[PDB]
């Protein structure tokens, strides 16, 4: 499941921490930033305890210094069944939803409800189906022989089971699963009879299976609101859900919690590029954190003393001081040459690229010279130059060829500045002719 | 009429297709119902008059 | 070499298929996505 | 177990019977005058006589305004409506902002209805309709574990019965007042008619067939306005799939509100209903446009307007939507002429220490007394909220090293791991490339 | 519902990420069954200077998907 080619954070499998919340130097694909990893482990234990709500954590640092990778490590270490909503800053500027409504829907997608229920199923391999019908079809008599590897039985069939069996046509040798109460019959395939292919079930025919459901609060809000059905969870046109239905859902969840029929799980809402939000969104977030049904919010930004959007003054991190008073700030740092070399080694092993040692030294030098992401991007295009001349290992001259072909930012800025007459400036003045 | 297992007297969910004896679960079928001697099935069915 | 066939939309359905005096056919198309 | 989120150590204003605030009561530390003024406002709301009265409480950030509003809401009780609001929620893309303001105004006026629930349930043993093509009536005989009961029914309920595909031997559910019919399933006595079946089987109800109960319904005027003004039309009781046409919000006219008021005023005079006015609380009131501020003047002079409570933490600030209007707290002076202003004062050291101890007690944490003075000094040096939010990382770091008491090394470690706004700003100024 | 879907006027809607996750799961199952093959392609955006800062900030996130 979960198809994926290769991501930019695909080498991260979680936070590398021991039992005493101390970071290993290199574990689970994360290198360096020991204080940030320890703080994120503390935040992970805050989420896993689940006894407090509505805390804001800000991750700030220079660009391309492990900011989104920390959130990916936290999300991988969180595990399944716990919600994790990752949105961007500019995603809430909708055309059919207000900004506060989009923020409310993002907030209420990170709180789950755990419900455990048990059902009865009949799963086995069909041996023989005998159906007797009349001329007009008024009455039908049926016999079905079904089996597992441990038992054999024959069932006398009713009318509705006969109609549910001629629909979704089953034959001998099929493996099917029958729910008695709902009448849903699912064909799991054929058994191991050559005469898709599924091994025959074992044990008892009638098993009692318990499944654990995890339903977000937003789904119950959409379902309980009678204006739209459950299809609005897929089409997306919920359209400004009112507040009384949310109050009813909150009271009913609090009522279910006392009787033990349900459990509250909290999640993490991750807002990447939080500086793109407007001032009214910040004012809504200032009051959305003071509720019992609120998740733990992680925000990331790289702005330093920038202009707040929707205002005319400059604020630290692009955020007003009311939001900064409610938050605790984790600061990330820049990397040395050894961290860059280790990260490039991990990215080389992820992309199945064999690198020579001198090519790794050249990539580390051009990584500490210009950027980490440029040297990370150079590997996958140097491998194609390596394969073009029919060679497996990436050599020094392949990295030099990739450096010659694809430019970085600092060289392109200089090449623009020396030849400014050939490009369109801010005044729309360009020169296209070569002569004169 | 309610259906009961012929061996134990518990609730008989299933019924063997060979000798038409109702049984309760898999262990009764594997140990008693399937490797049973001939002629005992009719004496089992004699109790509820189904021979 | 190859024969042109029917131009039909791709059916994103799960239905009752046969794994082979009349025959009964009933509308049985469902969605693979289950909520 | 229990979830604590920035509040819920506040259980009330902590006043006595004479309205004099004790120093430590109800989870409140200090703030005598604002608590006494809020108690006077609570008494005025419980008087239930006046309409459209507005107050505003202003002060610095992190000083107790929202705590005072929630304490008022706890003091009034759950039967009185209380609609919390932020000033940025009025800007919707479906209707105008004045319509949203009037909707939130009418969401804060409640009603109490005395009702009676009557329920028949049990196994069907007899279903004999009688005509005079039109059925005159139908006789249904129910059965439970305590006996049977025979009921007559009009054909309207019979149509709902044949909607539900009810036969002999099914367990049903009939509401007497509303005529609702629900089929639960087939009885367990008919579980052996077939070996394999589609019907689900349920046991007989152990209680009596006939059950009676007294219930109290709480509604608001906005719910009646919504229910009387559906644009597409009515809806069924069960609709798992929505309508084909999407119904959006509409500008509800004054005529519908007048007719709803007439119907409710007719129902009140018979003793059926009871009118409970409530509180509309708007936090961050400086995020309102000048047009909403102008329409608030008209809305506060109505005959059915509730008590409005506003909060703001601005000083002399320009009003949003204008260019050269400077007024205190970001509120225009023509509105400012209509409210009463309650001042809210900041805190000194010992109340900060006592609040930190209270939040440590609520969060079930044990703090040494040596670490408490350092936490209070940290709170006075940087922020109260920074000291309050640092308790749980301190508890987690103490629990990691198998300790159940906060040691000042954990406070130093949590100070080193997590920064405040001022140290982050000092990092921002002394840096080269975008932090 | 499927009959009435052909008669109404079509309109673009904000497709939620839940539907995309379900479609990805079904496509991954089809690939695992051996009846499907994935062909990634090229998206070409000419005159990129007409975009503003919000689309650029969303593109920063969207390039980091898998
Ligand atoms: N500690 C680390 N371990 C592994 N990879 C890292 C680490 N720090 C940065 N990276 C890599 O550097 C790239 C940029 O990281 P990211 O935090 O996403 O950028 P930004 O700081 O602009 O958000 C990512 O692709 C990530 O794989
Ligand atoms: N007198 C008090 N006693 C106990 N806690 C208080 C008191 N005053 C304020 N607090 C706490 O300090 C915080 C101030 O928050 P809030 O009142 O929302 O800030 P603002 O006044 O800027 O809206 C709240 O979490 C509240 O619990």
């Amino acid at each position: 499941k979960s198809l994926s080619l290769i991501a930019a954070h695909s080498h991260i499998t979680g936070l590398g921490l021991d039992e005493n919340l101390q970071p290993r130097p290199t574990s689970e694909g994360m290198v360096g930033q020991l204080q940030a990893r320890r703080a994120a482990g503390v935040i992970l234990k805050m989420v896993q305890n689940g006894t407090i709500a509505g805390r804001a954590v800000l991750v700030a640092g220079p660009p391309s210094t492990g900011k989104t990778a920390l959130a990916m490590g936290v999300s991988q270490s969180l595990g399944k069944d716990v919600p994790f909503t990752a949105i961007a800053g500019s995603e809430i500027f909708s055309l059919e939803l207000s900004k506060t409504e989009a923020l409310t829907q993002a907030f209420r997608k990170s709180i789950g409800i755990k419900i455990k229920e048990e059902t009865e199923l009949i799963e086995g391999e069909v041996v023989e189906i005998q159906i007797d019908r009349s001329i007009t079809g008024g009455h039908k008599q049926g016999k079905l022989t079904i089996k597992t590897t441990d038992m054999e039985t024959i069932y006398e069939l009713g009318n509705k089971m006969i109609d549910g069996l001629t629909k979704e046509k089953v034959l001998a040798g099929d493996v099917i699963s029958i729910d008695k109460a709902s009448g849903k019959i699912t064909k799991l395939g054929r058994s191991f009879a050559r005469s898709r292919f599924v091994q025959c079930p074992e044990g008892e025919l009638q098993k009692r299976k318990t499944v654990v459901h995890t339903v977000s609060l937003h789904e119950i809000d959409v379902i309980n609101s009678r204006t739209q059905g459950f299809l609005a969870l897929f089409t997306g046109d919920t359209g400004e859900i009112r507040s009384e239905v949310r109050d009813q859902i909150n009271t009913k969840v609090a009522e279910w919690k006392e009787e033990g029929k349900a459990e509250i799980v909290p999640g993490v809402l991750f807002i990447d590029e939080v500086h793109m939000l407007d001032i009214e969104c910040f004012s809504f977030i200032n009051r959305a954190l003071e509720d019992e049904f609120a998740p733990i919010v992680m925000m990331a930004t790289n702005r330093g003393v920038s202009k707040t959007r929707g205002t005319n003054y400059k604020s630290p991190h692009g955020l007003p001081l009311d939001l900064l008073d409610r938050s605790i700030i984790i600061t990330t740092k820049s990397y040395n040459e050894q961290e860059i070399k280790t990260i490039l080694s991990i990215r080389a092993q992820e992309e199945e690229v064999e690198l020579s040692s001198d090519a790794l030294d050249l990539l580390t030098k051009t990584g500490v010279e210009t950027s980490l992401r440029y040297s990370s991007n150079l590997i996958s295009v140097a491998q194609q130059i390596a394969m073009k001349r029919k060679n497996n290992t990436v050599e020094v001259e392949d990295v030099k060829r990739a450096y010659l072909l694809f430019l970085d930012s600092a060289r392109s800025v200089k090449y623009v500045q020396e030849n400014e007459s050939q490009y369109i400036d801010d005044q729309g003045n360009v020169q296209i002719s070569i002569a004169k | 009429a309610k259906k009961y297992c012929d061996v134990t007297g518990l609730k008989g969910f299933y019924k063997s297709p060979t000798n038409n004896i109702r049984y309760h679960n898999a262990e009764i079928y594997q140990l008693i119902v399937k490797p049973m001697a001939p002629g005992v099935d009719q004496e089992y069915l004699k109790l509820r008059g189904a021979n | 070499f190859e024969r042109a066939d029917v131009d039909s939309p791709f059916s994103f359905t799960t239905f009752g298929k046969t794994t082979s005096k009349f025959t009964d056919l009933i509308y049985s198309s469902r969605n693979p996505i289950k909520y | 177990v229990t979830r604590t989120a920035a509040h819920t150590h506040i259980k009330g204003l902590g006043l006595d019977e004479s309205g004099v605030a004790k120093r430590v009561e109800g989870g409140f530390v200090g703030q005598i005058e604002a608590r006494e003024a809020c108690g006077v406002i609570v008494d005025l709301i419980k008087a239930k006589k006046m309409s459209g009265r507005a107050i505003l409480l202003a002060g610095g950030p992190s000083t107790g305004k929202t705590a005072l509003a929630l304490a008022i809401s706890q003091e009034l009780g759950p039967k009185v409506p209380f609609c919390p609001l932020v000033g940025s929620e009025l800007y919707s893309v479906e209707v105008k902002k004045t319509e949203t303001l009037m909707e939130n105004f009418r969401r804060a006026i409640g009603l109490r209805i005395k009702e009676t629930k009557e329920v028949y349930e049990g196994e069907v043993t007899e279903l004999t309709p009688e005509d005079a093509k039109t059925i005159s009536h139908v006789i249904v005989g129910l059965k439970s574990a305590k006996g049977t009961k025979t009921l007559r029914l009009d054909p309207t309920i019979y149509e709902s019965i044949q909607r539900e595909k009810v036969s002999i031997g099914d367990v049903i559910y009939i509401e007497a007042n509303t005529g609702a019919v629900k089929r639960v399933g087939r009885s367990d006595a008919y579980a052996t008619e077939f070996d394999l079946e589609t019907e689900e089987y349920v046991p007989l109800p152990k209680g009596e067939v006939h059950k009676k109960k007294e219930i109290v319904q709480d509604v608001t005027l906005h719910d009646l306005d919504v229910a009387n003004a559906r644009p597409q039309g009515g809806q069924d009781v069960i609709s798992m799939m929505g309508q084909l046409l999407k119904p959006k919000k509409t500008e509800i006219t004054e005529k519908l509100r007048q007719e709803v008021n007439k119907v409710v005023a007719k129902y009140i005079d018979q003793g059926v209903a009871e009118l409970i006015p409530g509180v509309l609380f708007i936090d961050e009131v400086n995020m309102l446009d000048i047009e909403i501020f102008t329409y608030l003047n008209k809305a506060l002079e109505s005959n059915i307007a509730p008590v409005v409570v506003l909060a703001s933490n601005r000083g002399m600030t320009t009003v949003r939507g204008t260019e050269d209007v400077i007024s205190p707290h970001g509120v225009p002076p023509d509105l400012i002429d209509r409210l009463l202003i309650v001042r809210t004062l900041p805190y000194d050291k010992d109340e900060i220490r006592t609040i930190i101890e209270r939040r440590a007690t609520v969060e079930r944490l044990q703090v040494e007394s040596s670490a408490l003075d350092l936490l209070a000094t940290m709170g006075t040096e940087t922020s109260l909220r920074y000291a309050l939010q640092l308790l749980a990382p301190c508890g987690i770091l103490a629990q990691t090293s198998n300790r159940k008491e906060i040691v000042v090394n954990d406070v130093n470690e949590a100070k080193l791991l997590f920064l405040d706004a001022k140290r982050s700003t000092k990092i921002l100024e002394t840096s080269a490339n975008y932090l």
